[PDB]
RNA sequence: CCCAUGUUAAUAGCUUCUUAGGAGAAUGACGUAGCAUGCUACGC
RNA sequence: GCGUAGCAUGCUACGUCAUUCUCCUAAGAAGCUA
């Protein structure tokens, strides 16, 4: 097929077959291409090749089309010629194509692996159709680093419950949330096909898993869990739509009357009401989906559709569109394979609902009047582009906030990314500054959050909320078992225990830390909450028990130590291990 | 698999001498690519053999009509010529008949088909083209039998249609005669084990299929063009009763085919210097050529000249720009100039004095167009009477 | 042909040739120098007839390239018609009776003549005149298999909406027949 | 592409290349027509340029037709022969053309560029294939003089109704009013993009240009303003659709006792009927414009659109109609861009009503039985030939007054255009006299009648009114400011403020002066409604406030000043500046 | 020193004609190599 | 007499250019027949 080329958008039908997305090129670029880097094999509308029946030469330069095919050198018919030739390669518009230098930063974008912190830079200040290739290249090669990786299946039928793992030997063990899932595949005899997806995560003791499964007919010992990596589609709409500021709001009808609560941002619902996209860069826990249910209650007469990347950020706002927005024309759509149950207390897939609340992966394809994207720092460019793909609307609002961490990133290993190459929206609020800027917190204390205005802001953090005292960091070297995959601090969990006896208060309270591990093992021994750094982020909650594992640069993430220390309310029972991460704040040493 | 297909029936736009409609059945791609191959074999086998009773593929240009003609006259005793008309051969033809035929035409697959593909192949031809959906202006209707026009097969799957109703003849003609009258003591012989091959045997009994085929080819020789047929029957045995004359179709058709064939549209010609009266919308004559005698066909003058006249589409009128139309109407019309009815042979000098005016006026425009003439012009011999009449001698 | 050495051998063989012309020398030399320009535009005749084959077969491998990519862009484009037709007719289904009668069967398979008979939702009737107007569908309410219709509209061969007031013995003649009735199952 | 020669209608291709509209041109002519003048280029099917790799030879006396493409003199091949020969162009249907000696005059309209005086007599002189052709030319004349005008850029923004612009150096700057509309642009980067069809009118207070644009963008420093050009459309139909005097009346049947007020129009109504095209000519006030409602109910079967040029003169169409024809069988149509208010009390843009209205430029193409062309003054031949392509009908009535002010004829300034050049029509009129003549001033009182039938019509008028003592004509210098071209003068707002203090029943009165910019200015400091003297042609008020702001040659008009002073229907008050013309009327002194 | 305007066309057969590509042949012509013989310049 | 060189003429091979023919295919316009 003819399609335009990535670095110049000329009419071509060249495209590098050594690429794992094969981008269009035209002839200039795709022989700038392939003399520089090793990708050699181009398909046209058939492959450049030595089509004789016995050879294999897929490079291009070494090939010469004869009759009506292409042969290599040993092959190669009396009559002439090489493609790869005269500065182009043998292709489609030839005359009518006008290439681009920009070659060197395609091949580094082409070439490079998604381990250094470089590529990803290097990937994020391209133009919009590199951006977008980048993005797409990443999404395939994070794909394919998931799927090579050791099968599972039950050790024999258990429980409803309760089954138990068998691996492969000595292979990568994927981690166990809520984020990743396995199939099971009948292979039995007769015709391997999907008995259903199993969501995993670890129980009490041992090789044991409580598992869920999706389709419920109950397997035997020859069905088998895999991690089924899955199809990505390509993408076509860019990372944000053109900007384009308006004298005065288009469309949108304000009413009169709203409320006295969120009467104090109605100058940021207008600001949001001119401009086509808006950036609103919310300190954490300072009414950020808040801000989002004041402005479909300002202009409560559009339609509103709320996008999360996380199912737990679009949870968290579900609940509070429960609270505020009135619930009978509002539905939270839920994707058909329903891996994880969603918040359902609206109703469930009715896409012409007037306020829709969706992750950005299942989003349907929709017109609305503003469409509200919700905590972007977790998201990346791919997702930015499919919600613009999916969702044309006449007004576009991100809110979210830099100061948390980013996508869970697995490929990079070796470099720290900073906020500004998260996405292109994370850039450009640190780029130009954001749009909308909210300023009183209400969920710490003063001496916590006044923590948090010292460390990462510029002494603009500040809480309508007084100390309770009972802000802890306890001092425990933290013996680390480490007999799995991730570190687990269960003498720390022992700490916690043997404290807590003489403080009774956090007794409902949610189990935190940095690692997922720790996090498994917490919930067995007690009966106790528990959800990682990962699944908070979105939920904000009065008492906390935090555990902190090591002392290294995975507990050392500021951003993380940010969000982490920004989620209690009225009672913190935290364990800080190392020295500096307790000298910074002012907590009780007991 | 049996695929059910949806067929439209078009309404036809073109010249005829009654004012009924005429439709045609346009079936779906997804059924004529399947039987354009199972049948595609065959059916370009049968268009490229000169010289059998179907005479599909035989053309009447450069002494083909003769060819034609000569080959239906081998070697019948006391010829007469004859000819029946099925009416409403498309949509009076039964189910079984059209079934018949589907399965005659592929017998020719006893090695590259099995026994259960040859039946979804029948199954397939009998959902796509005899009992279908047919779709006529915005509706589904269910069409309830008898071919249509229009499938891959449906010139030969009419010649085959077209001898079953001419043996099936034969075999009443020959079985219904008394039995004690038939003086000849072969042909009493004949009907004796014609009988009991037909109601006393279960297997086929290709000795005396082979027999009676020999017979009917000795006695009964046909040309079968998808309905038309010239039958060249010997007259002494069709007076005696042993051959099928008319009436014997008028029964056949009757039992068989459910309509009656008046007698006013089946033609007997007793004297073979005038050839088939009519066959293929030609009438036949016998003209001095060369040096000897050949059959030429001629058609009806009023069709030429309504050719002429009545154009199906607006840019047909202009003349100048269709000239090789009226070559081709003047090549169709060559055989009129050997008619004896002067005003049959004008037909062919009106088309070529037309053409002669259309190219000077045609170079008259062309010349003023521009101010030089067409260097190279070879329109001249399309109005010289020698470039037509090597149309219709044998060379070539 | 032209940015060939072959050209530039022919024609400074071509240039000696005229000097040696007028220069007036030996003949045998003359007969050398008729040589080499023969065997130099014998290679130029090969050369340049090579070339002049050579781009006239790249000329149609590039007409053929075309010719794929409109081949390939064109079946891309039926797909997606096609599958859009089928997910139309797909939302146009009325499936609480289509699910009703398709359980109701024994194996699962209905024939399809009685799919639309118990499951379409609009009857449209063709009437060719009065006579059958008066017995198939006389009245507001009429029954045809099995159920009750509702008329809900009726329009001529024009597509002219008439009214059911319309409908009469001595105004069937200014009536533009035939009458398509449009009714709903009730 | 073949056609027809202009000045003898012979067949032929040919197209002269330097005449603007491409005129087709048999070949007898078109040598007469490229060996007088410089007009040396001409296309035939294709162009008669040199085909060489690299040359720049177009004279077609130089050109030579060889192989099968036309080569200069350094390219022929040996097999040649030249265009420009024997007296005829080489194109097609040489030997069938007719020379023609007109191209004397073909020259003189192809070639001139339309601003002296004598082009526009040339121009309505002529034949009728060179009428249509010189009104093509005149306006794509007048169309690519817009292009002369300046470019327009923002310095800022003081207000979202209030820009500030800088024009162009070098370049005249364009009028600011309606007629005019601008495009903007972004062109930077970045974006060279139209940003909204915006148009202009200079704002009281400081040098703000208060726009009023399609769009809702907001407008930064560096947007800038191009001129709109409208393609000129070519036109065929003829200007007077050839008379044929009928026997008895076709088409039309008259009415029985029709009313009393039209019972004196029956006479012209029959002769109406009886000939093809009519033409009606009457000083101002005295029944043209009411003759076309009697036309309306003498023949009451009779489809009728009524059309004039202007806005305001179908307006008065519009309310007589409303006074007196039914008001559900009547139309009126808008264009859809429609940068001026028109009447809105029929059902708007209904072409089916069996009374339409229009102006001459968005006609619809349809048939009538009867149409009635309002003020032929203010047509050219191109307005003329308008209605005749689009609007086919049985009777044409064309109404009007020569001695009324014209077209305005923007290239027009050296001389001055007497009536009988203004059309084709107005010509008729003054060449063989009008075929229906009434004048009697119904309409203004008798002290105007007397002081218009004196300079202009020469006392040929008696008004069915008295002096009725509410005129006044005072004599005020004015000192003036200027605007860009259209002066503006305070002191005579000054003293019309004055007059609306000091006399209370005249506040209802209608502001006229010649000039629009003095017209929108005056809205702000008194409030009356505004009409500028060539814009109010054929509407009547009751009391008028006429202001001559300068002394120039256009506001001291004697035109100009009657179809100014003979719109009020019982009271008037004049602010001259002209010293004679001030003796000339005779009003009260003031 | 300036004023009015944007309206549905089937399956199959045969035949005529035109254009383009390729192959082959036939003739002619040029050029190169190889051979047949003759002639001439040199050596033996 | 032989060898070498050149020249003539005739044949064979190859490379090209024109003319003609045949055929195969592709594409288009048209006519008739069932
Ligand atoms: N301007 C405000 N005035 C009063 N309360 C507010 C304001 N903004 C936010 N809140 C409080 O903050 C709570 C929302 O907290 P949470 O659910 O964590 O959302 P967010 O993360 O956006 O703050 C609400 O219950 C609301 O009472
Ligand atoms: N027959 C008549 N008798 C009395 N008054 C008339 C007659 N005809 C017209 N009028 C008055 O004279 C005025 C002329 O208006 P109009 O036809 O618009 O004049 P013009 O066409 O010159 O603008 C109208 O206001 C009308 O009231
Ligand atoms: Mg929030
Ligand atoms: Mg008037
Ligand atoms: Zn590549
Ligand atoms: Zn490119
Ligand atoms: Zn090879
Ligand atoms: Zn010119
Ligand atoms: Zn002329
Ligand atoms: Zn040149």
């Amino acid at each position: 097929a003819v399609g335009a080329c990535v670095l110049c958008n000329s009419q071509t039908s060249l495209r590098c077959g050594a690429c794992i997305r094969r981008p269009f090129l035209c002839c200039k670029c795709c022989y700038d291409h392939v003399i520089s880097t090793s990708h050699k094999l181009v398909l046209s509308v058939n492959p450049y090749v030595c089509n004789a029946p016995g050879c294999d030469v897929t490079d291009v330069t070494q090939l010469y089309l004869g009759g009506m095919s292409y042969y290599c050198k040993s092959h190669k018919p009396p009559i002439s010629f090489p493609l790869c030739a005269n500065g182009q390669v043998f292709g489609l518009y030839k005359n009518t194509c006008v290439g681009s230098d920009n070659v060197t930063d395609f091949n580094a974008i082409a070439t490079c692996d998604w381990t250094n912190a470089g590529d990803y830079i290097l990937a994020n200040t391209c133009t919009e159709r590199l951006k977008l290739f980048a993005a797409e290249t990443l999404k395939a090669t994070e794909e394919t680093f998931k799927l090579s990786y050791g099968i599972a299946t039950v050790r024999e039928v258990l429980s409803d419950r309760e089954l138990h793992l068998s691996w492969e030997v000595g292979k990568p063990r994927p981690p166990l949330n809520r984020n990743y899932v396995f199939t099971g595949y009948r292979v039995t005899k007769n015709s391997k096909v999907q008995i259903g997806e199993y969501t995993f995560e670890k129980g009490d003791y041992g090789d044991a898993v409580v598992y869920r499964g999706t389709t419920t007919y109950k397997l035997n010992v020859g069905d088998y869990f895999v991690l089924t990596s899955h199809t990505v589609m390509p993408l076509s709409a860019p990372t944000l739509v053109p900007q384009e500021h308006y004298v005065r709001i288009t469309g949108l009808y304000p009413t009169l009357n709203i409320s006295d609560e969120f009467s104090s941002n109605v100058a940021n619902y207008q600001k949001v009401g001119m401009q086509k996209y808006s950036t609103l860069q919310g300190p954490p826990g300072t009414g950020k989906s808040h801000f989002a249910i004041g402005l479909a209650l300002y202009y409560p007469s559009a339609r509103i559709v709320y996008t999360a990347c996380s199912h737990a950020a679009v949870d968290a706002l579900c609940e509070k569109a429960l609270k505020y927005l009135p619930i009978d024309k509002c539905s939270r759509i839920i994707p058909a394979r329903a891996r994880v149950e969603c918040f359902d207390k609206f109703k469930v897939n009715s896409t012409l609902e007037q306020y829709v609340f969706c992750t950005v992966n299942a989003l349907p394809e929709t017109t609305a009047d503003i469409v509200v994207f919700d905590e972007i720092s977790m998201a990346t460019n791919y997702d930015l582009s499919v919600v613009n793909a999916r969702l044309r609307a006449k007004h576009y609002v991100y809110i979210g906030d830099p100061a948390q961490l980013p996508a869970p990133r697995t490929l990079l290993t070796k470099g720290t990314l900073e906020p500004e190459y998260f996405n292109s929206v994370c850039r450009l609020m640190k780029t130009i500054g954001p749009d909308m800027f909210l300023g009183t917190c209400r969920r710490c204390p003063a001496e916590i959050v006044d923590t948090v205005s010292a460390l990462v802001y510029d002494n603009k953090l500040k809480a309508h909320k007084d100390k309770s005292a009972q802000c802890f960091k306890m001092f425990y070297k933290g013996v680390i078992t480490h007999d799995v995959s991730s570190a687990i601090n269960r003498p720390q969990i022992g700490v916690v225990r043997e404290f807590l006896t003489r403080n009774p208060a956090w007794r409902k309270a949610v189990f935190i830390s940095p690692y997922n591990s720790q996090n498994a093992v917490a919930s067995k021994i007690l009966g106790l909450p528990t959800q990682t750094v990962d699944s908070s982020q979105g939920s904000e909650y009065d008492y906390v028990i935090f555990t902190q594992t090591t002392e290294t640069a995975h507990s050392c993430n500021v951003n993380r130590f940010n969000v982490a220390i920004t989620r209690a309310k009225v009672g913190i029972l935290c364990i800080m291990s190392d020295r500096d991460l307790y000298d910074k704040l002012q907590f009780t040493s007991l | 698999n049996v695929i059910p297909t949806i067929t439209q029936m078009n309404l036809k736009y073109a010249i005829s001498a009654k004012n009924r409609a005429r439709t045609v059945a346009g079936v779906s791609i997804c059924s004529t690519m399947t039987n354009r191959q199972f049948h595609q074999k065959l059916l370009k086998s049968i268009a490229a053999t000169r010289g059998a009773t179907v005479v599909i593929g035989t053309s009447k240009f450069y002494g083909g009509w003769h060819n034609m003609l000569k080959t239906v006259y081998s070697d019948v005793e006391n010829p007469h010529l004859m000819g029946w008309d099925y009416p409403k051969c498309d949509r009076a033809m039964p189910n079984m008949l059209r079934i018949m035929a589907s399965l005659v035409l592929a017998r020719k697959h006893t090695t590259c088909c099995s026994l259960s593909h040859r039946f979804y192949r029948l199954a397939n031809e009998c959902a796509q083209v005899l009992s279908e959906m047919v779709m006529c202006g915005g509706s589904l209707y269910v069409k309830p039998g008898g071919t249509s026009s229009g499938d891959a097969t449906t010139a030969y799957a009419n010649s085959v249609f077209n001898i079953c109703q001419a043996v099936t003849a034969n075999v009443n003609a020959l079985l219904s005669t008394d039995g004690n009258k038939i003086a000849d003591k072969y042909v009493r012989n004949l009907q004796h084990r014609l009988y009991e091959c037909l109601y006393r045997n279960r297997d086929v009994d290709t000795d005396f299929v082979n027999e009676f085929y020999a017979y009917l080819r000795k006695h009964f020789s046909m040309m079968i063009l998808s309905d038309d047929a010239v039958v060249c029957f010997n007259s002494t045995y069709a007076s005696q009763g042993l051959v099928a004359s008319i009436k014997n179709f008028k029964s056949v058709l009757y039992y068989q085919n459910n309509v009656f064939m008046s007698e006013a549209k089946c033609w007997t010609e007793t004297d073979l210097t005038k050839g088939p009266h009519e066959f293929c919308s030609q009438h036949t004559m016998l003209v001095k050529q060369g040096d000897d005698y050949v059959y030429l066909p001629y058609p009806d003058p009023s069709r030429i000249l309504g050719a002429g006249c009545f154009v199906d589409d607006i840019v047909k009128t202009d003349g100048t720009l269709m000239i090789e139309r009226f070559v081709s109407l003047a090549i169709d019309a060559y055989p009129l100039t050997k008619h004896p009815n002067q005003e049959y042979a004008d037909v062919f000098h009106l088309y070529l004095q037309y053409i002669r005016k259309l190219h000077d006026e045609l170079t008259g425009h062309m010349l003023d167009m521009y101010s030089v003439m067409l260097t190279n012009d070879n329109t001249s011999r399309y109005w010289e009477p020698e470039f037509y009449e090597a149309m219709y001698t044998p060379h070539t | 042909f032209s940015s060939l050495p072959s050209y530039a051998a022919f024609a400074t063989a071509q240039e000696a040739y005229e000097q040696a012309v007028a220069n007036g020398d030996s003949e045998v030399v003359l007969k050398k120098l008729k040589k080499s320009l023969n065997v130099a535009k014998s290679e130029f005749d090969r050369d340049a007839a090579m070339q002049r084959k050579l781009e006239k077969m790249a000329d149609q491998a590039m007409t053929q390239m075309y010719k794929q990519a409109r081949s390939e862009d064109k079946r891309a484009k039926v797909t997606s018609a096609m599958q859009t037709m089928l997910f139309t007719m797909l939302r146009k289904l009325d499936n609480d009776a289509l699910n009703n009668i398709i359980n109701n069967a024994r194996d699962g398979c209905v024939p399809l003549n009685i799919i639309p008979l118990t499951t379409a939702a609009k009857l449209m009737v063709v009437i060719p005149d009065y006579n059958t107007y008066k017995n198939t569908c006389d009245g507001t309410t009429f029954t045809y298999a099995s159920a009750l219709w509702e008329i809900q509209q009726v329009v001529d061969a024009d597509s002219k909406i008439v009214q059911l007031s319309e409908i009469s013995m001595d105004n069937s003649p200014n009536l533009a027949w035939p009458l398509i009735v449009t009714a709903l199952r009730a």
